[PDB]
């Protein structure tokens, strides 16, 4: 393990996850060479003998601070309320300690919720992958498109400006983009000869997700634009 | 030999050894008779010591009565309304009624929780207090205070709750670890600097050894406490004693018994930021020493005082400061804003409304007052800030007599050359600082001198014995000490040789990479044999134990 | 007519008519002295009985003396837990010291969970109970049985702690709903069925009276 | 409104407007269900041979996608009624089955009612 560890470090990774269930003797020897390297401080849950309500996670949190640079906490759901519970946890933790980050699910088809609701480097599946990491992971994708759901992702506008961009393949590009990767975003055509009062309307609301610019507006734009 | 304490008028502290696996479970079915006893401990705690308590109750109970057990997890995250809420459900699933006797198996986490489940469960049972940590069986065990922690900060919510018996066996000391100890002997000093100097003193000299035998790789866990079991027994009984007065004094804590937050009115504020990485003695540390501070600054405590009651928590291991390097890699580096302390310390609850109450000490083992006193906010602020704000001016006409303190040049020599002298010499003014302290430790051992404090501290008494030192048999260790270990290389070199033919000087890490090969080199030179033990031109030394030097040229 | 009651060694029961309004708020801040006065009620109660009772007392109180106050959601599920915090986060967001007296204005739930709260803020604070139902005046707010009620039934958690005053104003009978009327006398007919045949009889022949009016 | 599950007041496209803002449609909801855990994907099976050319898969398939489900649908060419096809049937898996020629009527006996 210790020669391992030492491999990834020496290959220069960006994240190594080392298990707090490892002996004290070789948290420290990874902990000192580590270098630019990030650590995920990790700990798993498969027999379910962990609370994230009781607080029976804190003693491995409390190790993972002093040893990660990301805390991983995984458990079992066995009921929905399961995932309230870590995410309410999680919460906790981050407000007494801003510094840390923290990945933390339950396991189990149950569990799918905490993936999703998790947010920082949720580990995910991929359909072209012969197994899955865990039982019961989702895809990149399908977190994205649950969040979009529940909208945690809210919908946005993108637009194409300019003329004329009747014949413009943008649309199907990027609205083929945004269904292939789990987006709920549109894409539409605006056509117009000027940067207009109602064309800034479009850019400045709360709605707008971004554009792409065309003939003849690519310099009479920047004016209307911040940076 | 069995001790018993009286609280509240009666004998109900108990203090021996091995009283869990026998005496306790026969206490508890002949003089608290239920038809259900509770036992509640921790995770860390249940498998090694519950079953086999099981199995001696079980025996000894009678057909219909009843054991159950049930642990929570460990530390301060479960003084919590949840954990309190999950044990009080766990209880109602088997129809615990109001005869039912808990029993707190645990530290002052498992004492201060299952306590107030004791004191609310149908509006009040019984319960007994099993202290397993050194906190606990001095201090949190007894006195009946009960709370939980909210997310505002510390026993904010609890109860006045008295357990009817309190089992203290010293044995559970065997298996607790390094940390907890450490922890614990925090509300030792804290108990020892409001009351009593003497034991105070004697906490300074047991340091040393108590730490080494803790920290001890012995073939038992209870041969490693064995060369301090009296300590121990001294610091449990002495420190139980003192609480089960001021307790039965001021139940309530109407006035007395404020003098038990010594250090926690900071303390808490900073545990209630700190928590749960950094315990709570580690904390109250922290608190008395900007307590002391404080007071220091009211012109209430004397400088020496502070200064020695900072000394004796660092020789323990316990943080003198918030800014501990151990204390940023437990906690993450987490801050603790001026503001947001102040705002811990407004629901305190030795409070008088708006107005903060803190203990302020007078001297070592005496407080200002025999309650906490009132103090500013901006002079509370002034301790606990990084930075001063200084307002311009100062009184017209004004004329003052300032003493600083003592020059460590001259105060190191005096000792020294009074310790070599006929007759007795009190030095007033002395610096006490690491050089002088090291140093007359270090002549005590020779026994090249009598040693006596007069006024609180300020006046050294010395009777020296006109040179006549013996050659001792152990090292003497000068911490990093420079001019001690400078002044004594030639001054251990005038002990006659009585038990050794030579005598060593050792110390700290940072000592034994400091120079003294110019000094080596003089002794050598006038016949004063001396042979470095590690490193060449520094400590330690071992230095031969002639009648002086040769003499003649130098 | 003000007639007080002995409980536990002093007359610290008062019953009379209108005095919320005058007598409580001052003999509050002349027998229980404090910086900090905390009236917990709930939302029924409220904005009928508080806002009056507030400018009473700060035009009596000192100028370092405060009322705070806070309204509860009515009935027995607010005999819990949750509620219990709910408070008491509250009070300590307002810094809420030892000296606190709290006012528990309303029923049975009123004083059973603000005297449970009373009972453990700070390890206990000062209290008093002002009894707006039948119930609560003939019942619930004397010998300070306080508690909360969990899943598994009823008070089954709580704290003995008495109230320094019970103050019983009779007037708050006039704006009661008929249902909870009808409630507390159960607790008047229990009492007066294991305590006295007379009165037993008497709520007889009052029955017919007493609904009808 | 995923969590809800009885009598979920939904939204549907066709429609002008939604009743509620922020309410999703039926389908919505049942794939929301489906990417969490609860609605868990079942095996559906078509038994006979031969069912090469079969639109069966096409057909259910195409409405699980369209009804927000994700079950799936999938050949199992067999002429008997086996021990091995007993297994898919009863399987905790099982969400349903076609049967074509020949076990229209040599399937009767494996089924309970
Ligand atoms: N009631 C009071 O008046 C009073 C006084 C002082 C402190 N306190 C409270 O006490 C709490 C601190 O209690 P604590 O310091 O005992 O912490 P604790 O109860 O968590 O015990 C310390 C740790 O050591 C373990 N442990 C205990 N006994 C052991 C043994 N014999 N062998 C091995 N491990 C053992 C425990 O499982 C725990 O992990 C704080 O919350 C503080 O507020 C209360
Ligand atoms: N501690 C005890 O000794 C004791 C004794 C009896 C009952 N209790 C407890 O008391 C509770 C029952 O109390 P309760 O019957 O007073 O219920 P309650 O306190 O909820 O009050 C009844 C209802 O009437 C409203 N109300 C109260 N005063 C009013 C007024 N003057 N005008 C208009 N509306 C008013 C309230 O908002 C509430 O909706 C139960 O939980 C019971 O367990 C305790
Ligand atoms: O018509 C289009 O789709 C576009 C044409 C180019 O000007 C691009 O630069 C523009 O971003 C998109
Ligand atoms: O002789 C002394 O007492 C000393 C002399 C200087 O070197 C000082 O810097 C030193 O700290 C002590
Ligand atoms: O070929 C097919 O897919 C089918 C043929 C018929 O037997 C149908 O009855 C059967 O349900 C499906
Ligand atoms: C961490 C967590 C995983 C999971 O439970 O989804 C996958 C595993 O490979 C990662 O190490
Ligand atoms: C009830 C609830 C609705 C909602 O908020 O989703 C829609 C409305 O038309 C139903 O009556
Ligand atoms: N040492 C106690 C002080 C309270 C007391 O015992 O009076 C504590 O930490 O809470
Ligand atoms: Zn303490
Ligand atoms: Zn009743």
């Amino acid at each position: 393990a210790l020669r391992l560890y030492q491999t990834g470090l020496r290959s220069g990774v960006e994240y190594l996850d080392l298990e707090m269930t490892m002996p004290d003797h070789i948290l420290q020897a990874v902990t000192d060479a580590k270098g630019f390297t990030s650590i995920i401080a990790s700990h798993h849950d498969p027999q379910c003998k962990l609370s994230w309500k009781s607080g029976s996670w804190i003693p491995f949190y409390n190790k993972a601070l002093q040893y990660g640079d990301v805390i991983k906490l995984v458990g079992v759901a066995r009921e929905m309320a399961d995932n309230f519970a870590l995410t309410n946890f999680k919460a906790k933790m981050l407000a007494a300690h801003d510094n840390k980050p923290m990945i933390a699910l339950n396991m189990g088809t149950a569990g799918k919720l905490s993936r999703v609701l998790n947010g920082f480097l949720t580990p995910v599946s991929h359909p072209a992958l012969p197994s899955k990491a865990a039982p019961g992971q989702l895809s990149a994708t399908e977190i994205r498109q649950a969040l979009s759901l529940i909208g945690e992702i809210e919908p946005k506008s993108f637009y194409l400006f300019g003329k004329p961009i009747s014949a413009s393949r943008s649309p199907a590009l990027h609205n083929t983009l945004f269904y292939k990767t789990g987006l709920p975003h549109h894409y539409s055509r605006f056509e117009t000869d000027e940067a207009s009062k109602a064309l800034e309307s479009l850019i400045r609301s709360p709605d707008f997700g971004g554009a792409s610019v065309t003939i003849p507006l690519k310099l009479d734009i920047m004016p209307l634009l911040d940076s | 030999e069995p001790t018993r304490i009286a609280i509240l008028g009666k004998e109900d502290i108990i203090v021996d050894h091995g009283i869990w696996l026998n005496f306790v479970a026969h206490d508890l079915l002949q003089t608290l008779p239920s038809s259900t006893y509770v036992l509640i401990t921790d995770t860390n705690l249940y498998t090694t010591y519950v079953p086999p308590f099981q199995a001696v109750f079980e025996a000894a109970a009678p057909r219909d009565v009843r054991l159950l057990t049930y642990a929570i997890p460990p530390g301060e995250y479960s003084k919590s309304r949840e954990t309190k809420a999950e044990i009080e459900d766990w209880m109602l699933s088997h129809a615990c009624t109001r005869d039912t006797v808990i029993i707190a198996l645990g530290g002052g986490v498992i004492g201060d929780m299952i306590g107030y489940v004791a004191a609310t469960f149908m509006r009040g049972v019984r319960f007994v207090q099993v202290p397993t940590t050194l906190l606990a069986m001095v201090d949190s065990s007894i006195g009946g205070k009960t709370a939980i922690d909210t997310p505002m900060g510390k026993n904010l919510i609890g109860a006045f709750w008295q357990p009817r018996r309190i089992y203290i066996d010293l044995a559970f000391l065997e298996t607790l670890p390094v940390r907890e100890f450490i922890n614990g002997m925090a509300e030792v000093i804290k108990t020892a600097a409001i009351w009593n100097e003497t034991e105070f003193t004697a906490l300074e000299e047991n340091a040393a050894a108590i730490l080494e035998a803790v920290r001890s790789k012995a073939s038992s866990p209870a041969a490693r406490l064995a060369p301090i079991r009296h300590i121990l027994k001294r610091i449990v009984l002495g420190s139980a004693r003192v609480k089960a007065e001021v307790v039965s004094a001021d139940e309530r804590e109407g006035g007395l018994r404020n003098l038990l937050n010594f250090g926690h009115s900071i303390g808490h504020a900073y545990e209630a930021i700190l928590a749960p990485q950094v315990l709570h003695g580690e904390c109250v540390a922290i608190g008395m020493v900007k307590e002391a501070e404080l007071a220091r600054y009211l012109g209430v405590l004397r400088p020496s005082a502070v200064a020695r009651l900072t000394k004796l928590i660092a020789s323990y291991d316990l943080p003198t400061s918030v800014h501990d390097k151990r204390i940023a890699k437990l906690s993450a580096g987490k801050e603790c804003p001026v503001d947001v302390l102040l705002q811990k310390m407004a629901v305190d609850k030795k409070n008088e409304g708006r107005k903060k109450k803190i203990v302020l000490l007078s001297a070592i083992g005496k407080t200002y007052e025999k309650k906490a006193t009132v103090v500013d906010d901006r002079a509370i602020r002034l301790v606990l800030s990084p930075s001063v704000r200084v307002t311009p001016g100062v009184p017209k006409g004004l004329s003052v007599t300032v003493t600083p303190p003592g020059s460590k040049s001259i105060s190191n020599r005096a000792l020294v050359l009074a310790a070599l002298g006929e007759g007795t010499t009190r030095i007033h003014g002395l610096l006490h600082s690491d050089d002088v302290q090291y140093m007359l430790a270090a002549i005590e051992q020779l026994h090249g001198a009598d040693f006596s404090w007069e006024d609180a501290g300020e006046i050294l008494v010395v009777t020296g014995k006109g040179g006549k030192l013996q050659a001792s048999k152990e090292p003497l260790y000068l911490g990093n000490a420079g001019t001690a270990s400078r002044f004594l290389t030639s001054v251990v070199a005038l002990c006659a040789p009585s038990a050794v033919s030579s005598t060593v000087l050792t110390g700290n890490a940072r000592m034994k990479v400091r120079p003294i090969g110019a000094l080596v080199d003089a002794l050598r030179a006038n016949g004063v044999g001396v042979k470095y033990l590690e490193k060449e031109k520094s400590l330690p030394v071992e230095v031969d134990a002639a009648g002086g030097f040769a003499g003649g040229v130098i």
